[PDB]
């Protein structure tokens, strides 16, 4: 499946 | 670039001032480091402090600023997002959903479908703070069409993940509570939205039939059919397993997919270049022939059968495996004059191909459905010229190699072949 | 005819 977490970069 | 030992003397000043130049500093470190130094920021006990910063009404910039640090925290590992939550950051962003400020909001968006994204239990948690209301309150206008394109991406992901993940699958009241807007995020055209709509429904769909009736309910079989034709592969993916996973479930959820149209779009599907489309696509098929005569022959009727004898002929080998479950599907509940049509398509010389594969399963079926098609021909009195067909394309040797095959399991069916319709 | 998840 699709990445679980997602971190704000930039 | 500071030191994380300035970033806490920095937010030990009580310098509220001081604290938010030192809250910004350390999300520059989160943020814009290739290695962050997650670890680090934690071991200086600094989640505490961002998480009171959480609450700073008056501040909104250090609001902003450390939801967008324990956002990043709370990204990486199980244990680090551990640590967000044992701060009390739970409570502290379901508050930060009803700020006036809408990149605040949305980073509380953010964060707490990192927190769910762990896996079921912080999942349920979120949802046990009171969540959902306020995730679905901030959807609540006339047209989605009004939203900021990111801020409408960031709510769809985060209550994808309220849906994600099993044992146990999420609660059946917040799975019916999410519902509706879900549906209306199916319906909207961005494709980033779109596809984790689509993530969403597939998730809800993987489980028992109860599960997949609440959302065949719901009536977006014809949307995910749609969807299924879509250009782009990311949206196409999760539309394939929501209607993969459909189909495992009734005979009258399965004809739902079929009455919809999804079988016009698996001659594309089947050849796909995406060997895990092809994959997918023949997993699907192979739940299809295992249904109703009658959804059979709808296989048949699109001309699904040479594209069945295509995979098995040539694919990577886990979509051949898919395919030989198809036929021996296909063969088990076929009439005769359905396994009769099989065979004129050319399902012999490919499926003997396969018995010289190492993986045992895949021999178990495929001599499970060479059974089925002699049970066909026995109707017929036409067992020896199906026996020679399988002669006459080096079938039968390798079901003589079979019965000196090490597994407990090709003999029986090896040996009862023989003795049936070869000595 | 057996259905297969998941």
């Amino acid at each position: 499946g699709p990445p679980k977490k997602r971190a704000k970069v930039d | 670039n500071w030191s994380v030992e300035d970033i806490v003397k920095g937010i030990n000043s009580n310098n509220l001032e001081s604290q938010l130049q030192a809250t910004q500093a350390a999300r520059k470190l989160l943020s814009r480091e290739k290695q962050p130094p997650i670890d680090n920021i934690i071991r200086a006990g600094l989640i505490p402090k961002f998480v009171s910063f959480l609450g700073k009404t008056d501040c909104s910039p250090i609001q902003f600023e450390s939801a967008w640090a324990l956002t990043n925290i709370a990204s990486g590992t199980s244990e680090q997002t551990k640590a967000v939550v044992d701060g009390g950051a739970i409570p502290a962003f379901i508050s930060l959903l009803a700020s006036p400020h809408a990149h605040i909001s949305e980073q509380a968006v953010w964060a707490l479908g990192n927190i769910a994204g762990d896996g079921s239990a912080f999942r349920d948690l979120v949802i046990k703070h009171g969540a959902i209301d306020p995730l679905l309150a901030l959807l609540a206008v006339p047209d989605l069409s009004t939203l900021a394109c990111g801020y409408l991406r960031n709510l769809t992901w985060t209550l994808s993940n309220l849906c994600r993940n099993k044992n146990p699958a999420p609660p059946l009241d917040a799975v019916e509570q999410i519902l509706p807007t879900l549906v209306r995020l199916l319906h909207h055209n961005d494709p980033e939205v779109l596809a984790d709509s689509c993530w969403a429904i597939s998730y809800l769909t993987d489980g028992p039939n109860e599960r997949i009736e609440m959302v065949v309910k719901k009536g977006v079989v014809p949307q995910l059919v749609k969807l299924l034709g879509a250009t782009e592969l990311p949206i196409v993916t999760p539309a394939l397993r929501a209607i993969g996973n459909i189909v495992t479930g009734t005979d009258e959820q399965t004809q739902k997919v079929i009455d919809a149209g999804a079988l016009a779009v698996f001659p594309s599907l089947l050849t796909n270049p995406k060997t895990n489309i092809q994959k997918e696509a023949t997993w699907t098929m192979s739940n299809i022939t295992a249904g109703r005569q009658d959804q059979i022959q709808q296989v048949v009727n699109h001309g699904l059968v040479p594209f069945l004898v295509g995979v098995l002929s040539k694919a990577d080998f886990k979509t051949q495996k898919e395919a030989a479950w198809a036929i021996t599907n296909y063969t088990s509940g076929g009439t005769v004059e359905q396994i009769v049509y099989l065979v004129h398509c050319g399902i012999i010389e490919p499926l003997m191909n396969l018995l010289s594969a190492k993986d045992t399963k895949i021999i178990q079926v495929i001599l499970d459905a060479i059974s089925n098609i002699f049970q066909a021909a026995e109707k017929l009195g036409e067992t020896e010229k199906l026996s020679i067909m399988i002669e006459e394309c080096g079938g039968l040797d390798k079901i003589e190699a079979l019965q000196r095959h090490e597994n407990e399991s090709v003999y029986k069916a090896s040996l009862n072949l023989i003795e049936k319709y070869f000595s």
